[PDB]
């Protein structure tokens, strides 16, 4: 067969014509694809035009001629222009291929933005759908019931509210130990991967934050975080939190790790601050 | 619905059928819907498929008449796959052979040959032996004196159109400018000055004035009954050969020494 | 190895399958550059020995 | 610390600065690279051999792709013996992160005729490898 | 008796497995492993004729079978029903080994790494129903199961290089179907066949490997030529992603042959040579292979004919293959002489063979090289000829024949003359010289530039071995 | 099967690989910078033959 009759059945006035022959070539749209791709003006004639009705096949059959030749580029921005077609692309499982290279699409743009502004995910900087399609790869990734492919995938794009709302409904204080090596896979994490200055900054506070939400918790992981960023306020909280949950064991536990483990700098400007909180001069 | 179009073709207006069927392409896409679109044809699906061929045979041939290539473009298209499916199911019919010839006529009028050998080597096998060459011996000889340089032989052939006469005329005089033209482009380089009388006999015609009309339109001035070269000919080839995309890659001599140059010593 | 026999809730199974090379697929446009680097690095530096 | 350097040519004098101000920068990494290439673009020797020293404590504690292609470029390009060997023991500050990488590239900056650039390959081992022992760092020290 | 041909066979077997296995278990070798496969296979069919057709089924019976048991006992039961222990699963001799199968984890199928071992198993297969010409139903059956097989899979580099081989026979056994005896069978599982190579092609481009797409391209090229659709086949070649970077001799090979066609039926002349040329060279010249050397031989002579160059005399003369190129050398001939008469004659009684062969094709247009070398001839000879005397030598019909034959020549170029009508000769303006033209700048760029492309190739491929030998251990 | 949490050992190696990438990445460095000890050791070839 050959798929150039229905191509010329696009031609014909009536809109009936057209959309009975655009679907014939969707049977045969990666497995019949050279004479698309020759007169394929004519199908984005069929997208330009608004009185069309069926735009959103006319966006999907070019989005494949373009995934097909290897130009990865187009078929992602088409990908995007149908309106939907989206439903299509899960009941596919040979091309969510097009799926990934929007996360790729999406993580250059995110990278470069971060630089200039703190959030650009809430400006329209970024285009909304691309965003979609982003956060629903993160989902299906959790539909396989995997945390680990789901913060990967979200780190990248410079996501710090999908971080936190990930790591929050898998806590639920099952146990004090079980919520700590969690966080201990993160800040282990940005140390290693995250070079950039600002965004590890960011989600070694978050860190922070939840085992100090806690009531409880390794306090030995959070000396980590305090160390790293070299700073006193951290600390200074900690300590606070201490004071009022004292005993003799355990400040005398973390103090020693914390006096080895800390820098000169560090160490001299906080003696200072713990005077002003009124904690003993025994820490000191 | 159906029979609207058969009886307006017997008539013989081909108007009336060519804005008359659009209505029944609605039609075809129901009786698509009940044949398999060509993974099996039985006898169950012969008497379906008989009505979607029927109704393409005949919208082509009205449409050559009324000079809609557009028109034509869609039905030789679509007849393609249909006569292409099986060894014989339907795959036989004496318009086979005419639209064939039909098909092939419109490549060569466009003057592009490319188009005429790739359908050559697809109607070789099964379609060219079974209808066999009986209106096809016409579009391959003529193509044929078109490759030799011999002119003669085609512009003979026209005129043997006569006998077969139907709508192979709206092709025949597309056919006749373009091999006059042909012509021109050869006695351009072959000679550069004539006599009034030769050039008439030549490119094909009765009366002299004809010949300085056709003279005033390639842009080529007779002046005391003399055709000239000498000018023309590189004036025409100049402007066109005027482009700036290949104009600036030449590739120069300074240019191929050091090509030649880093060559050596990396 | 991965089986599609068998598929369960409506192609969970393998729409997993088929996102799991397309992940691996942006590492191994990286890795066809270390596979040509080995070629290369060793080439040089028996170049730079014979120096 | 720059200017003091410039005007004096008392020879002892002159190191000690250029050494101090690569001490004063560390930690900063990215923003240290303004003094990096001021250093590096000097004529003076001492000049020189301090800023092979601003890219190893500035860029200390984290591994960079960076640090390395612009210290490999200083051992080459200056023939001048003690800038040569300063820019090999910058590599292990820098690399003291993940010090199983150390052996692999400094395996061939000690098949090198220049016995400076040798010299310094020793150090570099030192400084990754100090704190837990590591068998391939014996085979190059051999 | 049959007992014992099974044994024998099945120990001949494992050791062949074992080479095999240790690799893909040591990670990918890439070159290595297809290097070892093709050796093996050709030892391995013709092996399966003696001591026995059940060969192959020995080596399923002990390992472990995902879907491998179901399609040997398909293949049995056809080639009359046999037990004598050949019911896969029957006899036992894998005794806990992780190489041959382990007996405990199978159960479990805490095992799966037949997938690659099936892929080979089948190829033995593909080939020995092959040798045999008892393609037919066991083909057809091999084609429907191992289809979804592949999509089961989501596949490793190793498994692509096996995967790429029984490509070649599934292409193969439609066109042998097809090829015995149209069939309306035949016409339905062809557009099958282009659509599902089609569909194969886009997924193995994405695990980046070089056989399996090198070889596709290759399939559907040739699928292509059988059908007549050469714009399919250019926007096929338009497409743009043929590698060079790891692909076999044989795929290249096999390339540049359907190029040369392809070129050629479009009316492009000048680029089929290069590839005509480049066809053979890549092609061994064995007696296995001999047929192939025909085929471009044949196709040698239409294409250097067409762009205006005279074929060597001696290139024909001087093979064995002397007597397959007799029609041809007669086509050579005659347009060197530039008898019309002569070529006419030729291609009339050897018509059948010519069709065969589909050269006949490209004849029906070495008519019109025919003619300008008659006047060709003429030309040279003589500067000043009446027009007259050109007509009565090459038996031409009028005064306005002659005119236009000539006419066109002259836009071409070839023969390059002037005529003149009112002087009542021809009178050839040929110059004649080339060494005070810029043209010899032109041919010395060519020279050069391949010249300095072999000493890159030198210099890059002479230092892969010297290293290897410095990793092993020597003084 | 019956076999889980091949998931989580999978999904192991979806994070060491990011960095294990970036380790052999100054491997590619050693390339690119024997050009340049070669090109420069023409000329200390030039110093030694002084």
């Amino acid at each position: 067969t050959t798929a150039a009759p229905l191509l010329a059945l696009l031609r014909e006035n009536q809109d009936s014509v057209k959309t009975y022959a655009l679907e014939s070539i969707n049977n045969v749209v990666d497995q019949l694809w050279s004479e698309i791709s020759n007169e394929l003006p004519d199908i984005e004639a069929l997208y330009d035009d608004d009185t069309f009705s069926d735009r959103e096949m006319a966006a999907l059959i070019a989005s494949k001629v373009y995934y097909n030749l290897g130009e990865y580029e187009s078929a992602v921005k088409y990908a995007l222009a149908a309106k939907d077609r989206f439903d299509i692309d899960e009941k596919s499982q040979f091309v969510e291929t097009i799926v990934s290279k929007s996360i790729e699409m999406y993580v250059q743009e995110a990278s470069k933005q971060y630089t200039k502004d703190e959030q650009f995910y809430t400006k329209d900087i970024i285009d909304p759908k691309l965003t979609s399609i982003f956060e629903r790869m993160i989902e299906k990734c959790l539909k396989a019931s995997e945390l680990k492919l789901a913060l990967g995938i979200a780190l990248e794009g410079y996501r710090l509210d999908i971080i936190e709302s990930a790591l929050k409904s898998k806590l639920d204080q099952d146990s004090t130990s079980e919520n700590v090596k969690i966080i201990n896979y993160l800040l282990t994490l940005a140390i290693t991967t995250v070079t950039n200055s600002k965004f590890r900054s960011s989600i070694l506070r978050k860190s922070f934050d939840f085992l100090m939400n806690m009531p409880n918790c390794d306090y030995l992981t959070l000396n980590k975080v305090v160390v790293n960023l070299n700073d006193a306020g951290l600390a200074l909280q900690l300590f606070k939190k201490l004071k009022e949950e004292n005993d003799e064991g355990l400040s005398a536990q973390i103090a020693f790790d914390l006096v080895s483990s800390a820098s000169q700098q560090l160490l001299e400007i906080l003696v200072t601050e713990l005077t002003a909180q009124g904690y003993d001069p025994a820490l000191l | 619905l159906t029979k609207s179009l058969s009886i307006a073709f017997e008539n013989g207006d081909y108007a009336a059928c060519e804005k008359l069927l659009p209505p029944i392409k609605i039609e075809l896409i129901k009786n698509n819907l009940l044949i398999p679109d060509l993974s099996i044809q039985n006898d169950i699906y012969l008497n379906d498929l008989m009505i979607t061929k029927r109704i393409l045979e005949v919208g082509a041939l009205a449409s050559i008449q009324t000079f809609n290539f557009d028109s034509f473009e869609n039905y030789f298209n679509q007849l393609k796959p249909y006569y292409f499916s099986n060894n014989h199911k339907l795959s036989e019919s004496d318009k086979k052979s005419k639209l064939i010839s039909l098909y092939l006529l419109n490549l060569l009028s466009q003057n592009n040959t490319t188009k005429f050998h790739s359908e050559l080597q697809y109607l070789d096998k099964h379609i060219k032996n079974l209808e066999d060459d009986s209106l096809l011996s016409y579009p391959i000889k003529l193509d044929r004196w078109l490759m030799e340089g011999s002119y003669q032989k085609a512009w003979d052939l026209l005129q043997s159109g006569s006998q077969n006469i139907s709508e192979f005329d709206s092709f025949t005089d597309i056919l006749k400018s373009a091999i006059r033209d042909e012509i021109a482009k050869n006695t351009e380089l072959s000679y550069d000055f004539l006599p009034l009388s030769n050039i008439k006999a030549l490119l094909f015609f009765n009366n002299e004035k004809e010949t300085e009309k056709f003279a005033l339109e390639r842009n080529w001035p007779i002046v005391n009954s003399k055709v000239y070269f000498n000018n023309q000919s590189k004036e025409k080839a100049d402007y066109e050969d005027e482009m700036m995309h290949e104009e600036d890659q030449k590739t120069n001599i300074i240019e191929k020494a050091m090509d030649y140059a880093i060559s050596i010593e990396n | 190895m991965t089986a599609a026999v068998t598929s369960s809730n409506i192609v969970l199974e393998t729409h997993e399958s088929g996102i799991k090379p397309y992940f691996e697929q942006k590492i191994q446009e990286t890795e066809l550059k270390i596979r040509s680097k080995t070629e290369n690095v060793r080439r040089l530096e028996a170049q730079r020995n014979a120096l | 610390m720059f200017t003091y350097s410039q005007e004096t040519q008392h020879g002892n004098i002159t190191r000690g600065l250029a050494v101090g101000l690569a001490l004063i920068n560390y930690g900063r990494q990215e923003l240290a690279d303004d003094l990096i290439t001021k250093m590096l673009a000097s004529d003076e020797s001492l000049l020189r051999y301090g800023g092979a020293f601003t890219i190893a404590l500035a860029y200390a504690g984290t591994g960079n792709n960076s640090a390395v292609k612009r210290l490999l470029h200083v051992a080459v390009s200056d023939s001048n013996d003690d800038v040569r060997r300063a820019a090999v023991i910058a590599l292990g500050f820098v690399l003291l992160r993940d010090y199983t990488t150390v052996p692999r590239i400094v395996q061939l900056l000690s098949k090198s005729h220049n016995a400076h650039v040798r010299c310094g390959t020793a150090f570099a081992l030192g400084i990754a490898c100090a704190g837990k022992g590591l068998q391939s760092a014996i085979d190059v020290l051999d | 008796l049959h007992h014992s041909e099974k044994k024998y066979a099945e120990e001949d077997q494992v050791q062949e497995l074992l080479k095999v296995l240790n690799e893909i278990s040591k990670t990918t070798l890439t070159l290595d492993p297809r290097y070892i496969w093709r050796s093996l296979k050709d030892l391995s069919s013709l092996r399966n004729q003696e001591l026995l057709n059940a060969e192959t089924l020995c080596f399923t019976v002990n390992v472990l079978y995902p879907d491998s048991s179901s399609f040997k006992k398909n293949l049995l039961k056809f080639i009359t029903s046999n037990h004598k222990s050949s019911v896969p699963g029957s006899a036992e001799l894998r005794n806990s080994y992780p190489a041959s199968f382990y007996s405990v984890n199978t159960e479990k199928k805490t095992i799966e790494v037949t997938a690659e071992i099936n892929c080979f198993m089948h190829l033995l297969v593909q080939l020995f129903l092959w040798d045999s010409k008892e393609l037919e139903q066991l083909v057809e059956f091999n084609r429907k199961v191992v289809i979804p097989n592949l999509l089961c899979y989501y596949n490793l580099r190793s498994l692509n290089l096996i995967n790429a081989k029984l490509w070649f026979y599934i292409y193969l056994s439609h066109e042998t179907l097809a090829r015995s005896s149209e069939e309306i069978n035949s016409d339905n599982q062809n557009i099958i066949l282009r659509s599902t190579m089609m569909k194969f092609l886009k997924i193995a481009s994405l695990k980046h490997d070089n056989e399996t797409k090198a070889m596709l391209i290759n399939l559907i090229l040739r699928d292509f030529l059988n059908n007549g659709e050469v714009d399919s086949a250019s926007d096929f070649i338009s497409k743009l992603e043929y590698p060079h970077t790891d692909v076999s001799s044989s795929l290249e090979a096999r390339y540049f042959f359907y190029l040369s066609k392809i070129n050629a039926i479009q009316l492009d002349y000048s680029t089929a040579n290069e590839y005509i040329i480049a066809a053979i060279r890549k092609a061994p010249h064995n007696s296995k292979s001999l047929g192939f050397l025909q085929q471009s031989n044949k196709l040698h002579c239409c294409i250097q004919l067409l762009m205006g160059d005279i074929p060597e005399l001696s290139f024909f003369h001087q093979s064995n293959m002397q007597k397959s190129l007799l029609p041809y050398y007669h086509l050579t001939k005659a347009v060197k002489l530039g008898d019309l008469k002569k070529f006419t004659s030729t291609i009339t009684k050897y018509k059948q063979l010519l069709l065969k062969d589909d050269t006949y094709q490209l004849c029906v247009r070495l008519r019109s090289n025919v003619i300008k070398t008659g006047i060709r001839i003429i030309s040279l000879t003589y500067k000043k000829i009446s027009l007259r005397d050109i007509c009565l030598k090459l038996n031409l019909d009028s005064e306005q024949t002659v005119e236009y034959m000539v006419s066109r020549a002259i836009r071409d170029g070839v023969i390059e003359a002037k005529i003149n009508h009112e002087d009542g000769f021809i009178e050839t303006t040929e110059l004649l010289n080339i060494y005070d033209s810029e043209d010899p700048q032109q041919v010395f760029d060519e020279r050069i530039k391949f010249a300095n492309q072999l000493h890159d190739e030198y210099l890059v491929s002479m230092r892969y071995p010297e290293d290897k030998k410095t990793q092993q251990n020597e003084k | 099967n019956n076999n889980s949490a091949l998931s989580n050992v999978n999904s192991d190696i979806y994070f060491k690989l990011k960095k294990l990438e970036k380790e052999y990445e100054l491997l590619t460095l050693q390339e690119d910078y024997i050009k340049d000890e070669q090109r420069h050791l023409k000329r200390e070839l030039k110093r030694a033959q002084e």
